[PDB]
């Protein structure tokens, strides 16, 4: 498996538009693109409101925040048995592939993943806040 | 061989557990060397609605 | 990134309107600032304390200046009974001519406000007589304000920053504050009373220009150095003395008359001089207790380690508490607030019943305002004391260093403490409310003889012990054949017994079944408020619902909808809930004080005695009946000087109700709403050319609670203040 | 009939009967001993 | 008398209060005929009113200046001057019934905790079991003391869950 | 950004990962539990702090914990 | 709407009744509602020829008294 | 919203419609004070709530005393 490359030419689902879509943040900060392959034309629900028709084959939609792309991913995966992926697109044209991060969806354990933010103790074994006082900022005993 | 017998009563000693100082029934004890092999089932559910939890060998003591 | 706030880099990088709000809210939480060290924390607090001191003295300077400039103090001293003190002048271009005429009162040329703070009676009692006195005092306090402000700057400079060990010298500070700040100050105030205030009350002017050539006593210090201290108690002011003049005046400077001055109906100036002299001696001696650089005195740590009951009933006892208290600024602030908070209530309870200032008792509006003012401040201060006690347990408490001592053992039976507080509150609530409701039903059915009226015999017994002969118990000071009555019969009992058996003042007012019911309402309020504050402190570190609460800090929104839902689970939220009950409790206390004095001041105590045993009586006879003049301050036919209070009355109701919006409706609703406004602005021509720098967001969960409580509290206070002043001054103005 | 008598043993029904009985007893005592304020 | 009060039988205000209450009823009774039902109801109320004021005075209640009975709660004063029936005797009447209810409920709770499904016995009451316990609760003061003396009233601290401290 | 931590009481049931609406968590190989897998929090810059993961966790006490921290555009959930 | 009341309360409190929104001051007449009332009061003459009287006395005309009390009258 | 609707109805009917009819004319229950008072918040607090609550808070000892009790019970 290798990181896919976004194709901006991909056609988008049939949709008449709405007032729930992108704002000035997309022009200045970042936006998100989700793509998937559809087996047939089918009506699905937009996370921004309304019904859209996915074209047979490649599809492409743009969203304002990451949660919107993953919300549609959950719908497509569970209700239609599809395998979408999405990216983060910066105003200068840079594209950052996001999901699934390593080609395998996170709920399925995969080799080569390195644990992060794992504490080798129980919650009840955290130290008292007095022991981390005056550490340079506000920090919980769970941060050590 | 390790841990209490299946079906026996044990008392929970984990302070942050909902069932601390309460009595449950042993379901099974993993022999594979896991951190928390003792599985205990309780009559009263916790705030999350769960009635079973895993505990270490030294976090359970025979009831009575 | 944005500069503001400089103390929090996490906030400075926040791109929303959150940042400005939290920049303000976290400004004085020094411990949470980036890069804070313990030594720098203490130095920052020290400088802030200088800032508070200069502000207080500037505030006192302003009050002196405006009374001298715009008040009628010189006219008031000639006839305090029949002249209303003037606070300051009004200059408002929004006024109409009728308003200009209405507020022109008290002898001033233009519109003015009438003072309710009682500074006139206070300054007159201590010897101030002319506007020149007020002016000079104002200039002096402005200078003292500037010096404190400079001292705060100075001790922030490199060569004037005290070390950490200096701030932790408990023994030395206690010695100086007890003997110097308390004792010498009290001794110096005695000198002022003997040299200035007492001569002024006898018609003699003593000022800076001649105080070195005027003898406070005909025998100057000869009795003091020979031990003949009784020479200063001879020839007190007579019962016919006219305050401020030499008629009927005496020569004593230190007495124990123990009653009220017959004309001013306030405490004798010679008793207040002897009081402070004795207090000064006690505090000067008390300040030589603790060890310093001279090898004598006590070490506080030694005292605490010694007090461990041998039976082990308190475990390790007080072992380790010197470091616990000495190393925790929140433990210290909690103790300071609790002590000052209780002292503020004592000031309220004693100043109304034993008025120290001349002509204070007859100024009914001033008496009501002062009691209500200090009781509400006491209520807020008590909530803070418990708040910082809960902050201590989270941030500062160390279980290992307090192993087995009394503090750690409080956490060991917190369930017993909370559940018993719960039982007391339930019992008081069920039965106090039940008795009121029973009496309302008996009144409603026209059978007032069937209501439950329990005589307060325990309290009446205490009043009899103090000499009140109304109830016929006749023991101790009420029994003329008792040793207590006889022994004091030459010192202070004659004056005290005359004052306590006069039913026209506030010294141990007569009490009955109506007083019984309301006192149990007050106990309900105190216990319930303590329950919420104590539960908040003792569960601050954790509960069965949130075992690791201490890892989340004092204040946080919640822990989410899981585990059944965890709204308002933080110790901060317990304080937020407690403030509502503190306001309700103080509201009951002040309603009680006000109505009982309104009927006394009107010469009809029977109305209170008969209407206070059921709640329709409070609604009809206290609130509804006494609102009539207030709500007519302006109307279709005109307006009068109560229009400002009428306007403020509704102003208070409005702010109160606005607070309900933040308390009832919660964030998620508003955040969705603001998003549609964000969309609309960007799509609107000629308006999308302008744009924000902070992304608008709804207020945070915690912030809504604070702002809503603030509106609730401010409206609560303003509404009552308008009602209190307007209903009293309108009746007696 | 077993099931019906089981239904009558549910908390709301028992509470209704018990409080109806308790209220009836208190009302009837005040009917025959009106206006009781003290014990003599 | 006690705390400056006076007996209601000797109180002018108490006597005046009764006249006003009867006067109010008499005014209403004028507009009705002698045998009409409203007249019978009003006269019955008047008889109850006169009996009430007669009974309270007979019981020896103390009246304030308002003319209303005031109760005495200190046991010493109540027993010394014959006011024990106002608060003191009613106190032990309540505590007997209240403990009766509490003790019976506690017995039922303990009895059903030995069943297969304890929670089912709390929403569907075991009426035969509940009825038996209700009758036996008349001796709760004796039973409660024996448990207190036997050390079985309270549970041991080692079996009670608490949160971390 | 918020702070998300996984503790060694995890049973590797995967429910927190399935419940995360932001794809903050994932499952990695482990040997400390019977399932031989542990939850991980590699992408905490995207966590919004909803605590759906904590709601899904069966262990007692929790094995996944969210501590709300500094607020950014991502953590605040803004689409503007 | 609510701001007009706040304006009126403030002006009245400041002793400037001539600055209030009121019938004797700055006037806010519901002219549309007044016009509709007149039309309904005159309906029997022209637009409802077979109706003896208007549907309601609130439109206008003479009051009806029953037992010494007003039953309905123009509003 | 509906609280204000019914307060509007109650005050308007008492002030301008309901009343007694005699030779001298019509005397309304509140004497036509709606027009000049209902344009201020203080007018509603004083002339409507405070003034018209007199009956309910004075009903103890009468047949209407049950409304006095419920008035407090509802608060
Ligand atoms: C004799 C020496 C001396 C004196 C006079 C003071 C005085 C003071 N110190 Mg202290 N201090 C001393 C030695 C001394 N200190 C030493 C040796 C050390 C080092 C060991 C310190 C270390 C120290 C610190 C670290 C701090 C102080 C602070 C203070 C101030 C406390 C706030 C205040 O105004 O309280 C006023 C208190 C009183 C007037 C005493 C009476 C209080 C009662 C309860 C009030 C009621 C009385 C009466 C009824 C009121 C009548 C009111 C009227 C309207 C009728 C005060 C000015 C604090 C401060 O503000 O610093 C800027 C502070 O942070 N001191
Ligand atoms: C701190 C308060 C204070 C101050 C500064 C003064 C100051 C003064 N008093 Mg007054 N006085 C005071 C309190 C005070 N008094 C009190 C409490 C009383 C009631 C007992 C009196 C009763 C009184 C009388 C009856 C007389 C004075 C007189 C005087 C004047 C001359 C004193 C003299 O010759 O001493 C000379 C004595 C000494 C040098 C020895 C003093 C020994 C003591 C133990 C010193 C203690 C110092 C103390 C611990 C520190 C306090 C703070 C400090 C800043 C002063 C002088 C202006 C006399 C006068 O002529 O007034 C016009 C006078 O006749 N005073
Ligand atoms: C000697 C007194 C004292 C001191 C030194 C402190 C100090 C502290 N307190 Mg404590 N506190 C006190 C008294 C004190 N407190 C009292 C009396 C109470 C009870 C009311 C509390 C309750 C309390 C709580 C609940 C908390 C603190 C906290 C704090 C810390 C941060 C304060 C901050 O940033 O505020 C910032 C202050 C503001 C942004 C302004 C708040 C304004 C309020 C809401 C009133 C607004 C009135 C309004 C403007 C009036 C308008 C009128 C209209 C007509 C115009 C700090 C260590 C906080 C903390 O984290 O501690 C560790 C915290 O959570 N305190
Ligand atoms: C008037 C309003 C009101 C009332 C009556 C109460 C009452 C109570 N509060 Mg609450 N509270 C209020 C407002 C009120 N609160 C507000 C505005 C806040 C701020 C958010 C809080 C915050 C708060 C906190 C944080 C706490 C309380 C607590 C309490 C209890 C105190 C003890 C007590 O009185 O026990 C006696 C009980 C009562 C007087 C309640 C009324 C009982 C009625 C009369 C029973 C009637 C039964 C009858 C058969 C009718 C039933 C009809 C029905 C079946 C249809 C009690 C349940 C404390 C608590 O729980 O202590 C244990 C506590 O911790 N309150
Ligand atoms: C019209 C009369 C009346 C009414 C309607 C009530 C109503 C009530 N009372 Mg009150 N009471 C009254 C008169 C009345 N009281 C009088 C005259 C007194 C004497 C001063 C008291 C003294 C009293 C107390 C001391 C208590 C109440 C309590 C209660 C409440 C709960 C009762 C309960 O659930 O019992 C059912 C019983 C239980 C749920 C458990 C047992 C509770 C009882 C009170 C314990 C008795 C212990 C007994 C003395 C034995 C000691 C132990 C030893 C034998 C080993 C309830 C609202 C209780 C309360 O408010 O709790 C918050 C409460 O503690 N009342
Ligand atoms: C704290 C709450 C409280 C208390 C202590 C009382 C107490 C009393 N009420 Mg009041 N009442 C209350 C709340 C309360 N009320 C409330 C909330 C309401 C509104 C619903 C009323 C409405 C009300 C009315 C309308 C009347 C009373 C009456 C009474 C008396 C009843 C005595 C009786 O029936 O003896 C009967 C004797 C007994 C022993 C009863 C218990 C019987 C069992 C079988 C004993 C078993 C022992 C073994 C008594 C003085 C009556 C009265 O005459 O008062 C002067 C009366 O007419 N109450
Ligand atoms: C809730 C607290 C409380 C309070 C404030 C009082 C207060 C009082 N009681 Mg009461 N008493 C109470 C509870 C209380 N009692 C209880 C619970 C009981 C039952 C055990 C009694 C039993 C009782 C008796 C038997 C007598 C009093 C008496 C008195 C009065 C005078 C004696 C005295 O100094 O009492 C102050 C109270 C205390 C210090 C607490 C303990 C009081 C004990 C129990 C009684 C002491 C009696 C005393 C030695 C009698 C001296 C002779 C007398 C003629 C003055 C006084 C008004 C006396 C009285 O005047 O009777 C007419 C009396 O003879 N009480
Ligand atoms: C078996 C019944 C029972 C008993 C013996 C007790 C006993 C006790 N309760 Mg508890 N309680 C009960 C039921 C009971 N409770 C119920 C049903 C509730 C929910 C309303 C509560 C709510 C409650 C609170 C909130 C508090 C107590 C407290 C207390 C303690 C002091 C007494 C008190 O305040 O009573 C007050 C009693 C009540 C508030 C409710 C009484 C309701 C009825 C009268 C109880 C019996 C009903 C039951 C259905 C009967 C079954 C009969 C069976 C044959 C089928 C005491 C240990 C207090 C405490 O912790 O003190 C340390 C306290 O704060 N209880
Ligand atoms: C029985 C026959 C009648 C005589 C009984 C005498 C019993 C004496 C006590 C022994 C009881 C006993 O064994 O005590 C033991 C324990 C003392 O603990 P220690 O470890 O210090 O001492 C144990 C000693 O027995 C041997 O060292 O005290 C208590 O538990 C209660 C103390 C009550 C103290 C009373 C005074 C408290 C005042 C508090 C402030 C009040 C302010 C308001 C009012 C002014
Ligand atoms: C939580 C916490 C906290 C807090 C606390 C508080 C806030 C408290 C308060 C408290 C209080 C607020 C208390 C009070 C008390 C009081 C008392 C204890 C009193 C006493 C008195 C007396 C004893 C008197 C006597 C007498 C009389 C009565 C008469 C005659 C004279 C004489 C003097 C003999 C702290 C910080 C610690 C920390 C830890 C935790
Ligand atoms: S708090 Fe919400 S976004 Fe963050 S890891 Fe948990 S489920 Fe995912
Ligand atoms: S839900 Fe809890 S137990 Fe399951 S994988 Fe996540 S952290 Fe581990």
């Amino acid at each position: 498996w290798t990181v896919p490359t976004l194709n901006p030419d991909t056609p988008s689902p049939i949709f008449g538009g709405s007032t729930g879509g992108l704002l000035r943040k997309a022009q200045t900060e970042e936006f998100y693109v989700i793509t998937w392959e559809a087996k047939k034309e089918q009506i699905f629900e937009m996370p921004t409101g309304g019904a859209a028709i996915m074209r047979q084959g490649p599809n492409l939609l743009k969203f304002g925040k990451k949660e919107q792309c993953l919300a549609l991913t959950t719908q497509l995966r569970n209700k239609f048995k599809l395998t979408p992926c999405f990216y983060r697109v910066f105003p200068d044209g840079k594209v950052q592939y996001l999901h699934p991060a390593d080609g395998v969806y996170p709920e399925k354990v995969n080799a080569g993943r390195v644990g992060a933010n794992q504490n080798m103790r129980r919650i009840g074994q955290n130290v008292n806040p007095i022991k981390v006082k005056f550490s340079g900022r506000m920090m919980s005993p769970a941060e050590i | 061989e390790v841990g209490p017998k299946r079906g026996s009563l044990v008392k929970i000693l984990r302070p942050e557990s909902y069932w601390f100082n309460q009595v449950g029934k042993v379901v099974s004890v993993d022999q594979s060397g896991v951190r928390y092999p003792v599985v205990v089932r309780f009559e009263n559910q916790n705030y999350a609605g769960v009635t079973t939890n895993n505990y270490a060998l030294d976090e359970v003591v025979a009831a009575k | 990134t944005k500069l503001f706030p400089k103390f929090s880099q996490g906030l400075a990088q926040d791109p929303t309107t959150r940042r400005i709000w939290y920049g303000l809210a976290m400004a004085h939480d020094f411990e949470s600032h980036d890069g804070m060290t313990e030594e720098n924390l203490y130095q920052k607090i020290f400088a802030s304390h200088f800032g508070q001191l200069s502000i207080i003295f500037l505030w006192t300077s302003g009050n002196l200046f405006h009374v001298a400039w715009q008040g009628n103090f010189e006219q008031w001293v000639t006839d305090p009974v029949h002249i209303r003190p003037i606070a300051h002048a009004i200059w408002d271009p929004h006024f109409g001519q009728p308003a200009v005429e209405a507020f022109t009162r008290g002898g001033a040329s233009g519109p003015v406000n009438i003072s309710t703070s009682g500074v006139y009676q206070w300054w007159y009692t201590i010897g101030m007589r002319t506007n020149q006195d007020l002016y000079v005092g104002s200039v002096f306090l402005a200078l003292v304000s500037a010096i404190f402000l400079f001292a705060g700057w100075l001790h922030l400079q490199p060569n004037f920053q005290p070390s950490l060990s200096w701030f932790k010298d408990a023994e030395s500070r206690l010695n100086h504050h007890l003997s110097g700040l308390f004792g010498v100050s009290s001794l110096a105030w005695t000198g002022h009373l003997v040299h200035v205030a007492i001569p002024e009350s006898r018609g003699q002017h003593v000022g800076w220009d001649n105080f070195l050539s005027v003898l406070p006593h005909p025998q100057g210090l000869t009795p003091f150095f020979t031990g003949n201290w009784a020479a200063y108690a001879q020839s007190p002011d007579t019962a016919s003395h006219v305050f401020g003049t030499a008629q009927g005046s005496g020569q004593a400077i230190l007495t124990f008359l123990g009653g009220f001055h017959p004309q001013t109906q306030s405490l004798w100036l010679t008793d207040m001089a002897h009081h402070h002299l004795a207090i000064a001696v006690i505090f000067i001696v008390a300040g030589h207790m603790y060890r310093t650089n001279f090898g004598i005195g006590h070490r506080m740590q030694a005292i605490l380690e010694a007090h461990t009951p041998p039976s082990g009933s308190l475990g390790a006892g007080h072992k380790g508490l010197f470091d616990t208290v000495n190393n925790s600024l929140h433990f210290q602030l909690g103790l300071a607030l609790a002590s000052v908070g209780t002292i503020t209530s004592l000031v309220a309870q004693h100043m109304y019943s034993l008025p120290p200032y001349a002509f204070q008792a007859i100024d009914f509006t001033t008496q009501a305002a002062l009691y209500t003012h200090h009781q509400y401040i006491a209520g807020f201060i008590m909530c803070g004391a418990f708040a910082h006690g809960a902050i201590f347990f989270i941030r500062d408490y160390d279980p290992e260093q307090n192993k087995g001592n009394v503090l750690a053992r409080m956490l060991d039976h917190k369930e017993a403490l909370i559940s018993h507080l719960s039982w007391v509150s339930l019992f008081l609530g069920f039965h106090t409310l039940g008795l009121y409701v029973h009496n309302d039903v008996m009144q409603a059915f026209g059978t007032p003889e069937k209501q439950i009226l329990i005589e307060p015999v325990f309290a009446q017994w205490i009043q009899a012990a103090h000499g009140k002969a109304l109830y016929g118990f006749d023991f101790l000071l009420s029994s003329k054949t008792s040793a207590a009555f006889a022994n004091g019969q030459s010192l202070w009992l004659p004056g005290w017994l005359d004052a306590i058996n006069n039913n026209q003042n506030s010294l141990f007012l007569t009490i009955g079944p109506g007083d019984f019911l309301v006192h149990h309402a007050i106990a309900l309020g105190l216990h319930t408020t303590t329950l919420i504050l104590v539960k908040g402190a003792l569960d601050a570190r954790g509960s069965k619902l949130m075992p690791d609460k201490k890892d989340f800090g004092y204040s946080f929104p919640c822990d989410g909808p899981g585990r059944g839902g965890t709204c308002d689970i933080s110790a901060y939220d317990a304080f937020y809930l407690a403030v509502f009950w503190m306001l309700n409790t103080i509201g009951w206390v002040t309603f009680y004080w006000h109505w009982k004095h309104l009927t006394l001041w009107q010469g009809n105590v029977a109305q209170f005695d008969e209407s206070s045993t059921y709640l329709m009586g409070w609604l009809r006879d206290y609130l509804w009946l006494n609102s009539s003049q207030l709500i007519n301050g302006y109307n279709p036919f005109g307006m009068n000087s109560l229009s400002v209070w009428a306007w403020t009355f509704l102003f208070g109701h409005l702010i109160y109700a606005t607070g309900f919006m933040f308390l009832i409706s919660w964030r998620g609703y508003w955040q969705e709403l603001i998003e549609t406004l964000v969309w609309a602005h960007e799509k609107t021509p000629l308006a999308n050319l302008v744009y924000w720098k902070d992304k608008p967001v709804a207020l945070s969960i915690v912030q809504a609670r604070l702002v809503g409580l603030a509106h609730f509290s401010v409206g609560y206070i303003f509404t009552y203040a308008a009602f209190l002043i307007a209903s009293t001054s309108g009746r007696f103005g | 009939m077993k099931d019906f008598t089981t239904y009558l043993s549910t908390a709301p029904v028992i509470a209704t009967i018990w409080f109806t009985f308790t209220a009836g007893l208190l009302i009837e005592i005040n009917r025959y001993f009106p206006d009781p304020l003290v014990f003599s | 008398d006690i705390a400056g009060l006076t007996p209601c039988s000797e109180s002018k205000a108490y006597a005046k209060l009764e006249k006003k209450e009867l006067k109010t009823l008499e005014k209403r009774l004028k507009q009705y005929e002698a045998d009409s039902a409203p007249a019978v109801a009003l006269k019955a109320t008047m008889e109850r009113t006169k009996a009430r004021f007669a009974n309270y005075a007979k019981a020896g209640l103390l009246c304030g200046n308002d003319g209303l009975p005031h109760l005495i709660a200190d046991p010493g004063l109540a027993l010394k001057y014959g006011h024990a029936g106002e608060v003191f005797i009613p106190t032990f009447g309540f505590l007997y019934v209240a403990g009766y209810i509490g003790y019976v409920g506690r017995q039922y709770l303990i009895a059903v905790k030995g069943e297969a499904k304890p929670t089912d016995k709390e929403i569907i009451i075991d009426v035969p079991l509940a009825t038996k316990l209700a009758w036996q609760g008349a001796g709760w003061p004796l039973a409660a003391v024996q448990e207190l003396q036997r050390g079985t009233l309270l549970e041991k601290e080692e079996n009670i869950t608490v949160s971390p401290r | 950004a918020h702070i998300v931590k996984i503790y060694d009481t995890c049973i590797g049931c995967t429910q927190c990962v399935r419940a995360c609406p932001l794809d903050v968590l994932e499952m990695v190989p482990w040997d400390g539990c019977k399932a031989s897998q542990m939850a991980s929090a590699p992408r905490t810059e995207d966590c919004v702090g909803c605590k759906r993961c904590e709601t899904a966790c069966p262990t007692d006490f929790l094995s996944v914990r969210v501590y709300l921290g500094s607020e950014s555009t991502r953590s605040m959930g803004l689409s503007y | 709407s609510f701001g007009l009341y706040i304006h009126n309360d403030t002006m009245s409190a400041l002793g400037r009744p001539q600055d209030m929104f009121s019938d004797t001051a700055i006037q806010l007449q519901p002219v549309f509602a007044q016009w509709i009332q007149n039309t309904h009061f005159l309906a029997p003459q022209l637009t409802a020829p077979n109706a003896l009287a208007a549907t309601s006395l609130t439109w206008g005309g003479d009051l009806v008294a029953v037992g010494g009390k007003v039953a309905m009258m123009p509003i | 919203s509906l609280s204000i609707v019914i307060f509007h109805f109650s005050w308007k009917m008492q002030s301008d419609v309901w009343g007694t009819v005699t030779a001298s004319g019509v005397s309304h229950i509140t004497g036509g004070n709606f027009a000049q008072s209902a344009n201020t918040i203080n007018g509603w607090l004083r002339d409507f709530l405070w003034a018209q609550s007199s009956q309910v808070i004075q009903s103890y000892g009468s047949a209407l005393s049950a409304y006095g009790l419920i008035f407090l019970g509802a608060h």
